[PDB]
């Protein structure tokens, strides 16, 4: 998260944080076996960290837990990202608590200007790399579709959404892919990609969640 | 271009 606010330990208690011997992306817990993330950070060998603020630090809200399934989207297409969107299944169920909750799917699509809540353990830096240890928030809108498709022509889906800033200095960075974008408390984006961060004219681009809600939940009834 | 690390284009 580039130009955005230290959370506070525990106030976003659905964003987990993935590992692999180091933080690579973030993802939001639906229920207490079930994350969701970005097809994109797809990858063999995940530890889910629950409860995390200082992801270096140990300070006893933690639950480590192995990731037993992932489960890209179908039809996901790694040079378009459309459909980046992935469903990571816990080896054993997290224990629900004040720091460790679910955050809930949208029923309808939200729409250009809802204030939403992005956070994630990404680089604060739009230029270089600086790699926090607790958790950053960043308060973002999402973008009119049109203003979306100008800036980055030609690559903006059905399944895409632009929010932020046009005038830099506020967005989602490299290590944040994965984690949630929540409107009214509903988990509308997975931060997915962008041109650079925080860049001019270049917001980011999520993945439209509220059109994946019948799948996430055929897919966690079957597996 | 992705947000993960590291990114991927
Ligand atoms: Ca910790």
């Amino acid at each position: 998260i580039v130009g955005g606010y230290t959370c506070g330990a525990n106030t976003v208690p659905y964003q987990v944080s993935l590992n692999s011997g180091y933080h690579f992306c973030g993802g939001s817990l639906i229920n207490s076996q079930w994350v969701v993330s970005a097809a994109h950070c797809y990858k063999s060998g995940i530890q889910v960290r629950l409860g995390e603020d200082n992801i270096n630090v140990v300070e006893g809200n933690e639950q480590f837990i192995s990731a037993s399934k992932s489960i890209v989207h179908p039809s996901y297409n790694s040079n378009t990202l459309n459909n980046d969107i992935m469903l990571i299944k816990l080896k054993s169920a997290a224990s629900l608590n004040s720091r460790v909750a679910s955050i809930s799917l949208p029923t309808s699509c939200a729409s250009a200007g809802t204030q939403c809540l992005i956070s994630g353990w990404g680089n604060t830096k739009s230029s270089g790399t600086s790699y926090p240890d607790v958790l950053k928030c960043l308060k973002a809108p999402i973008l009119s579709d049109s203003s979306c498709k100008s800036a980055y022509p030609g690559q903006i889906t059905s399944n895409m959404f632009c929010a932020g800033y046009l005038e830099g200095g506020k967005d989602s960075c490299q290590g944040d892919s994965g984690g949630p974008v929540v409107c009214s408390g509903k988990l509308q984006g997975i931060v997915s990609w962008g041109s650079g961060c925080a860049q001019k004219n270049k917001p980011g681009v999520y993945t439209k969640v509220c059109n994946y809600v019948s799948w996430i939940k055929q897919t966690i009834a079957s597996n | 271009c992705t947000k993960s690390i590291p990114p991927q284009c």
